[PDB]
């Protein structure tokens, strides 16, 4: 249970994703709670992608 | 219900236009006595009122401002007590109510049972289309000690009365018709009399009525100067404890009530607390203490030691004064489970204020919130961070007691938005007070919500407009899981069901537990899957285990240490 609500506030907090994309994990993330450890590195890979340079 | 709570937003415009009618219409349907004030603003040309036609008493004030419709259903209107005065002055406030450049606008009071206002004056001012108010004799519905109470009266019209009917025993009315002339009562008496309902001395009315009356018995009033003890008006309640002399101490009156508003009762109503003083009310005095009995009920109580630190909200304490959740205040609920008072989130809450360089409140810090679970005021929300899709952050949220309420009639408010769901998915109670959810372009699950539920007394109701299609939400895949009960949710997945269909693990939602096959094996309870003990030896179509403990498998993975399972001897 505390795993979700973690991954939660992960996913919201990256500096370099916009709130759309938030949206689309975490409602994901909502849809099926397991996926939390696979949609969790998918949006990190996508906020350092997308780090200001 | 024949009592009803009144509101609070006096001149301010509505917030949802849309549905103000359709909320006055839940507030005062048969209400008889209005809790404080009656305000009656911004009502169309067309508008059916009659839902007013009930109301005998106002304890607050009463104001009929900015309208356009031609009447007010108020003929049985008898008493304003006054507890509260529009700007501190007036009991009776009627303010512009006319076409702002056939016609529309009032056209006369019809308030034909007035016969009381213990307390404030009257204001009445621009009013093109309204007649008869220069004609009416107010020091006769002023109390005694109100003969002073200040009354500024315009007369301005954009037309010409027909005259009080002939049959008016002065030529003063409250209209045309001949049911609308003032009945006099308090200075047609014989003798220094305070009410009387004819010439003769025997006409006059008992010491405890207030308005009038129909005989000399204070069970004879048509109101109670002070309280209703069950038709007979007294000047007390009977006292909830008696002293006995003959055994020198104090066994309760089986006779014992309870104040409530200007009635006595035999126990609080629903959302309110009961004193040691014997009254109801919405909050518990100094040096008193929140106590919930064994049942539901709750009672104010003294401190055996001085009373443990507890949570306030705003608009309470130290938080009096406060308008909104912001970064100076934040860390005050740090783990709180209770907040004494209410909770708003405004633009100035997440955009900060440098004029006081208060920081911009950050969304990570809305985590201090997790814990709570009771509000005893009202929670409201216009502003909230677009990064967040929910108000999961209120996940643990159970009552809003709705003891204060916005405005004085929401408990319950969100606005423009921008949030997707609600995933307020303890939320079970809301006191007392309305709901308001509108100007919400993305939110989907208001429908899939059982408001009906939450709610606890019948003038209760949810208003919501303009928030995101449902069919649109439905293309979209926002609905209830397949697997709750009954369609209710307050969000998307499994772990957002009122109730779940199957059984769950943890909070979600799931068809089957693990008795049988998967990674880690299950035992049922309660309809709550639970694991086997890691020592346990998975099956093949047989069960795995019965309970949590090593003494519960069926097969040991390691060692038998009789009766358990170790990795041991
Ligand atoms: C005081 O309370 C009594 C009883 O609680 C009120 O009497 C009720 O009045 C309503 C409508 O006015 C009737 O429909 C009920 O049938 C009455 N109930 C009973 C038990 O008689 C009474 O009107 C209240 N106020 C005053 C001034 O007496
Ligand atoms: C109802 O209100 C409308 C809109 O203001 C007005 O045009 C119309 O005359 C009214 N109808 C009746 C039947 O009184
Ligand atoms: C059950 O069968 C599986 C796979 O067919 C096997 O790996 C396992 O050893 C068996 N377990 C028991 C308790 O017989």
């Amino acid at each position: 249970n505390k795993e979700m609500r973690n991954a939660y506030w992960e996913i919201a907090l990256l500096p370099n994703l916009n709130n759309q994309q938030k949206r689309a994990f975490i409602r994901s993330l909502y849809d099926d709670p397991s996926q939390s450890a696979n949609l969790l590195a998918e949006a990190k890979k996508l906020n350092d992608a997308q780090a200001p340079k | 219900t024949q009592v009803c709570t009144g509101t609070d937003m006096k001149l301010r415009l509505p917030a949802s236009p849309e549905t103000h009618l359709d909320m006055l219409r839940h507030l005062y349907q048969g209400c008889q006595v209005v809790q404080g004030n009656l305000e009656l603003t911004y009502l169309p040309t067309n508008a059916s009122l009659s839902f007013l036609q009930d109301i005998q008493e106002v304890q607050g004030y009463v104001l009929i401002a900015h309208n356009q419709v031609r009447q007010v259903p108020l003929q049985r209107l008898r008493i304003v007590r006054g507890t509260q005065l529009f700007e501190d002055n007036y009991a009776l406030a009627v303010l512009d109510n006319g076409d702002p450049l056939s016609p529309g606008g009032l056209r006369e009071l019809q308030l034909r049972s007035l016969t009381e206002i213990l307390k404030g004056g009257v204001l009445i001012q621009r009013n093109p289309q309204l007649c008869y108010q220069d004609t009416i004799l107010w020091k006769d519905i002023f109390h005694k000690n109100n003969q002073l109470a200040l009354t500024l009266i315009d007369t301005n019209r954009s037309r010409a009365c027909h005259p009080c009917s002939p049959m008016c025993k002065g030529s003063r009315c409250w209209g045309e018709s001949s049911e609308d002339c003032q009945s006099l009562t308090r200075t047609v008496c014989a003798g220094g009399c305070a009410r009387c309902k004819g010439p003769l001395p025997t006409d006059c009315c008992h010491e405890q009525c207030a308005a009038g009356c129909t005989g000399p018995k204070h069970s004879d009033c048509l109101a109670c100067l002070h309280f209703n003890h069950s038709g007979i008006c007294e000047l007390h309640c009977p006292a909830l404890v008696t002293y006995n002399t003959d055994t020198f101490e104090s066994m309760p009156n089986p006779e014992g009530r309870y104040t409530f508003g200007a009635s006595c009762v035999t126990a609080c109503p629903y959302n309110y607390l009961s004193t040691d003083v014997g009254s109801c009310t919405l909050v518990c005095p100094l040096h008193n203490q929140e106590v919930t009995a064994e049942d539901g009920t709750q009672r104010c109580e003294k401190c055996s030691k001085p009373c443990a630190r507890v949570c306030y909200g705003l608009g309470m304490e130290h938080l009096r004064e406060v308008r909104a959740v912001t970064s100076a205040n934040i860390q005050e609920f740090a783990g709180c489970k209770k907040i004494f008072g209410s909770l708003a989130f405004l633009p100035e809450s997440f955009d900060g204020d440098p004029a006081s360089n208060t920081a911009p409140l950050q969304p990570e810090q809305l985590q201090v919130f997790e814990t709570l679970e009771e509000i005893t005021g009202y929670l409201y929300i216009s502003a909230w961070p677009d990064s967040l899709p929910d108000l999961s952050v209120f996940q643990n949220l159970q009552v809003i007691r709705g003891r204060i309420l916005h405005n004085g009639a929401y408990s319950l408010t969100l606005q423009g938005l921008g949030i997707s769901w609600l995933g307020l998915r303890s939320l079970r109670e809301l006191g007392s007070g309305l709901a308001l959810i509108h100007h919400n372009t993305h939110l989907c699950f208001v429908h899939t919500v059982p408001w009906d539920q939450l709610f606890r007394n019948p003038h209760q109701a949810l208003l919501h407009t303009a928030n995101r299609p449902e069919d649109e939400c439905v293309g979209e895949g926002l609905a209830c899981h397949q697997l709750c009960a009954r369609g209710h949710c307050w969000g998307p997945g499994p772990t957002q069901c009122v109730n779940c269909s199957q059984f769950l693990r943890g909070q979600e939602c799931v068809e089957e537990c693990r008795v049988l096959q998967g990674l880690p094996r299950e035992y049922v309870n309660a309809r709550h899957c639970l694991p086997c003990h890691p020592e346990c030896q998975p099956q093949n179509g047989s069960v795995t285990c019965f309970g949590p403990e090593a003494d519960q498998c069926v097969a040991c993975a390691h060692y038998k240490d009789p009766p358990f399972c170790v990795a041991r001897c």
